[PDB]
RNA sequence: UGCCUGGCGGCCGUAGCGCGGUGGUCCCACCUGACCCCAUGCCGAACUCAGAAGUGAAACGCCGUAGCGCCGAUGGUAGUGUGGGGUCUCCCCAUGCGAGAGUAGGGAACUGCCAGGCAA
RNA sequence: UCCUCCUAAAGAGUAACGGAGGAGCACGAAGGUUGGCUAAUCCUGGUCGGACAUCAGGAGGUUAGUGCAAUGGCAUAAGCCAGCUUGACUGCGAGCGUGACGGCGCGAGCAGGUGCGAAAGCAGGUCAUAGUGAUCCGGUGGUUCUGAAUGGAAGGGCCAUC
RNA sequence: CGACUUACCAACCCGAUGCAAACUGCGAAUACCGGAGAAUGUUAUCACGGGAGACACACGGCGGGUGCUAACGUCCGUC
């Protein structure tokens, strides 16, 4: 009675650390918030992370819970 | 202390049979008559 | 007939038996039977070997079983075409890698221990050897 | 714990101001000596501070830790900030209800030039 | 799908309307939301209707 | 309030001498009292909750609040968020007068009295007890009520253990039979 | 410049827990009252206002202690890219990368800005 | 047909009559904002009350909860309570993700007019991921856009919707 | 109403030993994305236009599902 499946949602990181992006570009597609928005990064209703400014994207770990953050520096 | 939601807490004097009289604020009403108290009792 | 209770899933993938054994040392008794070959032992084989030693030692000492099946195996019924879903679970097997200690034992002389293990190994499908508890 | 509850209360506001990147006026209140501070967006340096703990401001008001004290400190931060140059700031409750002394300090500050 | 669709008609003379859904079994009374009417470019009261 | 002055007059000294503490605040002191009434039969007739709350307002000096079930359990046929009891917590000054009424007019009027228990301690310094009937308190006339349900009392203090809590209560001439 | 104290950060368990000691000149906390401001799905509990008597008990800060958590080598082992070999449902050789766990050990923090008291 | 996990070989994708489960909704609030709050499970004392109702204290730190299966996420809570509300708004939309295509998804910002807050600010539905059906034909309301000699009308077009 | 023993059943925990595609307090090698640089390659790259064919694949190595770790079996990934 098996045989059912769902179409893959093509999640994952779209832009990796150290590459320039344009404002509004999608950086990470995720179900929850595995990565939290940092500086110049906005979070969508579906927890999508997009660039709010033009620059280089970088990843880092911050906070007491060592949770991962994505930031953008104007470079 | 909320208003017009609590019962009246007026003072009232109560005395028991063994001659002990004390003033207490409560909701007993108008008058009270007692026979025993903390003392004068076979506790 | 060792078997788990209320396992999470009825069926599981075949997998592979690559790798190397972890429980390679005697931990409970003073003597043990180490696995030299690679393969899988069914629940029936484990029971048969256990009965052989208990009779050999005449219920003297202690017996430790260091392997549990915890892996269902299916088998299609005779005269059944391929497909139409996974087969029904039939028996449970334990994957054995070289160096795995199968049974442990204590409370008997070394001489009597050797024959007891030899009888058990005669009813197993994998090459085995006799080992003794090491000091550290 | 009073402190733990207060920090938990103000964490969301502090994070919101931090990511917004704007100078924030932070006020700390106690049974005596209400404090006030101005913090740069990075959060690493203090532009200017005032309070009733120093004799320069504690030599006039009868008692420190009342509405009058809050107005004095709220006013005191004003001309200091105006003299420094910074005009716009973001008020931070720091977990203190914006009702009494905190409100009085903010009201004195906003009417004294630090509109927010 | 017991929930059924309704029409919200602006209180102004304009014919603009919104469309939504509601459950008549639980909340049988009318709906009086205050929404934006672009024909008059003002926020007005919208009444439920068919 | 009278006993509060009595407590502040020499009881603190009595606590001071017996435990010879370093400071004055080290002595245990009561901070609040709590009244509980786990009626339980709200399901059979929820209408009785209001009057069950009413009498607690007679004993207490304020309006009770109705407590709701923490969770639903099939063994009691109770769903989450369903009121199944009421409680009252009183502190400040009003607790003192109620403490008078309990220690002077209530305990003596216990039907088939035998003595207040002394082993009713939670292990940290808090005292709890229960009563059979309401008529112990003077605020019941025996004709306006027709129920046998009781209530529970609990007094909590700043004691770090039972020994000082028992000693502090003994200073309040508790029976402790 | 130093012992301290409060606030805002950096950094985030070598930074966190447990046990013992230590602090009231200021600051901090507890604490008195609350008619008024404010609040309790009841309570000055919590929040808020008017105060400073008393206190360092609790909490908080600092010191000591490894009793835990935590960090952690070197070596070896497992795995593995590429090219070969075997008694090929698994392994070995040459070369490159190289864990996890464990062991020796480390460890009971460091640091920037502002404000206040004492000694300087 | 759609959703979640595994198979799937640490980017994405990836088959089988392979192994497990769900959906064809719900909600004018379960939405927006402001303010406040922080579980499960155990130990001790206490009337009915009893292992399991409610009260008090202690260990615990999220094993709780999150309208619905699963995965990911959630203390700044996305979890729980209350006040005021309709941003579940209109016209757009830089720039991206995803598809052979039809299409689907995210979105700063601008104009108009609103709600909450002292304010910075948040709000273009709901913690996210299922709750859905192209085109044709026809119905309803608005709009002189058109309206085959002219003025109208019928019928079409455009917009909203069935 | 105090209270006690046990040749006997046993929860939760502690010490040691294992197992897991649908467990992860850890975590590679490769692969993939982006940037800089030299050499090399008949622009090997991308965009647009004209014309196609093909959409029955097979075996071998490696990682797997299925089958009996059977099949010159069957179904995927990569060469």
């Amino acid at each position: 009675r098996n045989g059912r499946d769902s179409e893959a949602k093509r999640l994952g990181v779209k832009r990796f650390g150290g590459e320039s992006v344009l404002a509004g570009s999608i950086i990470v597609r995720q179900r929850g918030t595995k990565f939290h928005a940092g500086a110049n990064v906005g979070c969508g209703r579906d927890h999508t992370l997009f660039a709010k400014a033009d620059g280089k994207v970088k990843f880092e770990v911050k906070g007491p819970k060592n949770r991962k953050f994505i930031s953008i520096e104007a470079e | 202390m909320k208003k017009d939601i609590h019962p009246k807490y007026e003072e009232i004097t109560a005395s028991c049979s063994c001659g002990n009289v004390m003033k207490i604020r409560s909701t007993v009403g108008h008058d009270l008559n007692l026979d025993v108290c903390s003392k004068c009792h076979p506790f | 007939m060792l078997q788990p209770k209320r396992t999470k899933f009825r069926k599981m993938h075949k997998g592979r038996n690559r790798g190397l054994a972890q429980g390679t040392d005697v931990s409970f008794g003073s003597f043990g039977l180490k696995a030299v070959g690679r393969g899988r032992l069914t629940a029936r084989q484990i029971e048969a070997a256990r009965r052989a030693m208990t009779r050999a030692v005449k219920r003297q000492g202690k017996i430790w079983i260091r392997v549990f099946p915890d892996k269902p195996i299916t088998e299609k019924p005779l005269a059944v075409r391929m497909g139409k879903g996974k087969g029904n679970v039939e028996y449970w097997v334990a994957l054995i890698q070289p160096g795995k200690v199968l049974y442990e034992m204590d409370g008997v002389p070394e001489e009597l221990a050797r024959e007891a293990f030899k009888l058990a190994a005669a009813k197993l499908p994998i090459k085995t050897t006799f080992v003794t508890k090491t000091v550290m | 714990d009073k402190k733990s509850a207060r920090i938990r209360r103000a964490t969301r506001a502090r994070r919101k101001l931090q990511e917004l990147g704007a100078t924030r006026l932070v006020v700390h209140r106690t049974p005596r000596h209400i404090y006030a501070q101005v913090i740069a967006p990075n959060g690493s340096e203090v532009l200017v501070a005032a309070s009733t703990v120093e004799k320069a401001i504690a030599e006039q008001l009868k008692y420190t830790g009342n509405k009058d004290a809050a107005a004095a400190v709220g006013k005191a931060v004003a001309e200091r900030a105006l003299e420094k140059g910074i005009k716009d700031v973001s008020f931070d409750r720091s977990g203190f209800q914006y009702h009494g002394r905190v409100q009085a300090l903010a009201d004195a500050a906003r009417e004294a030039g630090l509109q927010f | 799908g017991i929930r059924e669709k309704i029409k919200l008609v602006s209180s102004a003379g304009t014919g603009h309307f919104y469309t939504t859904t509601k459950n008549k079994r639980t909340k049988p009374e009318k709906l009086e939301l205050k929404k934006f009417d672009p024909v008059v470019r003002q926020h007005v009261i919208y009444k439920e209707a068919k | 309030a009278k006993l509060h002055d009595y407590y502040k007059d020499e009881v603190v000294k009595k606590l001071m001498t017996e435990f010879n503490y370093n400071s004055v605040m080290q002595v245990p002191r009561v901070e609040k009292i709590t009244l509980n009434m786990g009626v339980g039969e709200a399901i059979a007739d929820k209408k009785l909750l209001d009057n069950a709350a009413a009498d607690l307002a007679a004993i207490s000096g304020q309006k009770p609040l109705i407590t709701k079930a923490r969770k639903s359990v099939a063994g009691f046929k109770i769903r989450q968020g369903y009121p199944i009891g009421c409680k009252v917590t009183l502190r400040g000054e009003r607790m003192w007068e109620f403490f008078e009424r309990l220690i002077t007019i209530a305990v003596p009027r216990i039907r088939d009295f035998r003595g207040l228990s002394a082993k009713s301690f939670d292990g940290r310094g808090n005292y709890s007890m229960g009563v059979r009937e309401q008529i112990i308190f003077p605020e019941i006339d025996y004709d306006k009520v027709d129920r046998v349900r009781g209530l529970d009392i609990t007094i909590t203090t700043t004691a770090k253990s039972d020994e000082e809590g028992r000693a502090l209560l003994a200073a309040f001439d508790f029976p402790f039979r």
